[PDB]
C-alpha cells in the first residue's frame, strides 16, 4: 500500500587528511538502490539495486551532481558548525541527514521527512506541516533563522510534491517484482538446552520483507517478557531480513510456551510451538 | 531523486 | 556523543556442513562511524571480506554488514572483531549456529 522513498547523507571531517568523508545512501522501503562514496575510486551515484540499472546516463550524471552539491553543502556546514560551537579544526565532526517522501495508496502525499543532526545529536527537523522548524539547541536556531529568512521548506516542499513523488513512482513500477513484494518469514522452533533443568527455545523468522516484523512469547497464552531475548531485525545480505526470539524455560515446560509472528507477508498471525 | 540544490540549506 | 556498537554474526541460510553459504557480521548501534570489522576463520582474517554502504537509524547510530562466503562444518570456528573508539581493545564475537 503505503511507499517510502528516503535518503541518507553522512560527513564526517578527518583532521589532516584532507576533505571530509561523505557517504549517501538510496533507499525505496528497505531496499537500498543507489549509493555516492566521495572515496570511491571514481566518486558517483552507482546503482544497488536490478531495477535502478536500467535508467540511462543522464541519471547518473545528475544524481552525481546532486550528490556533490550536497557534499560541498555539508562542507561548509561542518566549517560554520565549528563556529557556532566553538570548535577546532584538529577534531573530527559529523553530519547527518535523512531526508524523504511517503506514497499514499492514493498516490497523494502522505508524509514528508527532512531531518538532520550533528555529532549524534539532534539540530534541526521539518516538522509535520512541512513549513516549520525544529532546533534542538541554541546553536541550530541561527540555521532555522536562516532557513526562514530563505524560505527554504517551500523548496524542499515543492520537491517532496514533485521529483520525489513521481520519481518514487516510477521506480515502484520498474520493480514491482521485488518493491511492491511481500514476503512472509519462514518461520520454526529450535531447542537449545542449557542444562539438565533449563532449555532454551528459540524463535526462527528468516527470509521475510519487509523487515518490520513482531515476534513474541506467551507461556499458557500469556505474553512472556521475562528471561526472553529479541536480537535486531538484521540483513540477509541479499535483499530479505532476519530475526529470532528466544526464551529460558524450565525443562518440562516446552509444550506450554508459544511463539507468535505478525508480518505483513502472512494473511493471519502465526502460532508456533517446538517440534521435536 | 535526490534534492536538486538551487540555492542551498547553509546552516 | 559515542555509543557502543552491537555485534550479530549469523548466516544467511540455516547452517549445513558441506552446503555452501553466506557468513555475515551485522554491526550496529555505534557512534562515531569509525570502526574496523573483521570476520576471521580459526583465528585468522578471511581471504575476501566486503562490506555494505554506511548507513543510520532513527537515532543516528550507524549500522554495517561485513560479509564474506564459507562453508560451514564442524572442525572450524568462525568470530567478528571489532574495534571501536567506545571499546577498550577488539571484541570478538563468535559465530554459534543456534543464534
Amino acid at each position: 500500500g503505503s511507499h517510502s522513498m528516503k535518503y541518507f547523507y553522512t560527513s564526517v571531517s578527518r583532521p589532516g587528511r584532507g576533505e571530509p568523508r561523505f557517504i549517501s545512501v538510496g533507499y525505496v522501503d528497505d531496499t537500498q538502490f543507489v549509493r555516492f562514496d566521495s572515496d570511491a575510486e571514481s566518486p558517483r551515484e552507482e546503482p544497488r539495486a536490478p531495477w535502478v540499472e536500467q535508467e540511462g546516463p543522464e541519471y547518473w550524471e545528475e544524481a552525481t551532481r546532486r550528490a556533490k552539491e550536497a557534499a560541498q553543502t555539508h562542507r561548509e556546514n561542518l566549517r560554520t558548525a565549528l563556529r557556532y560551537y566553538n570548535q577546532s579544526e584538529a577534531g573530527s565532526h559529523t553530519i547527518q541527514k535523512m531526508y524523504g517522501c511517503d506514497l499514499g495508496p492514493d498516490g497523494r502525499l502522505l508524509r514528508g521527512y527532512h531531518q538532520s543532526a550533528y555529532d549524534g545529536k539532534d539540530y534541526i527537523a521539518l516538522n509535520g506541516d512541512l513549513r516549520s522548524w525544529t532546533a534542538a539547541d541554541m546553536a541550530a536556531q541561527n540555521t532555522q533563522r536562516k532557513w526562514e529568512g530563505n524560505r527554504y521548506a517551500e523548496r524542499f516542499r515543492a520537491y517532496l510534491e514533485g521529483e520525489c513523488l513521481e520519481w518514487l513512482r516510477r521506480y515502484l513500477e520498474n520493480g514491482k517484482e521485488t518493491l511492491q513484494r511481500a514476503d512472509p518469514p519462514k518461520t520454526h522452533v529450535t531447542h537449545h538446552p542449557v542444562s539438565d533443568h533449563e532449555a532454551t527455545l528459540r524463535c526462527w523468522a528468516l527470509g521475510f520483507y519487509p523487515a518490520e516484523i513482531t515476534l513474541t512469547w506467551q507461556r499458557d497464552g500469556e505474553e512472556q517478557t521475562q528471561d526472553t531475548e529479541f536480537v535486531e531485525t538484521r540483513p540477509g545480505g541479499d535483499g530479505t531480513f532476519q530475526k529470532w526470539g528466544a526464551v529460558v524455560v524450565p525443562s518440562g515446560e516446552e509444550q506450554r510456551y508459544t511463539c507468535h509472528v505478525q508480518h505483513e507477508g502472512l494473511p493471519e498471525p502465526l502460532t508456533l510451538r517446538w517440534e521435536p | 531523486i535526490r534534492y536538486p540544490k538551487t540555492f542551498g540549506w547553509l546552516w | 556523543i559515542q555509543r557502543t556498537p552491537k555485534i550479530q554474526v549469523y548466516s544467511r541460510h540455516p547452517p549445513e556442513n558441506g552446503k555452501p553459504n553466506f557468513l555475515n557480521c551485522y554491526v550496529s548501534g555505534f557512534h562515531p562511524s569509525d570502526i574496523e570489522v573483521d570476520l576471521l576463520k580459526n583465528g585468522e582474517k578471511m581471504g575476501k571480506v566486503e562490506h555494505s554502504d554506511l548507513s543510520f537509524s532513527k537515532d543516528w547510530s550507524f549500522y554495517l554488514l561485513y560479509y564474506t562466503e564459507f562453508t560451514p562444518n564442524e572442525k572450524d570456528e568462525y568470530a567478528c572483531r571489532v574495534n571501536h573508539v567506545t571499546l577498550s581493545g577488539p571484541r570478538t564475537v563468535k559465530w554459534d549456529r543456534d543464534m
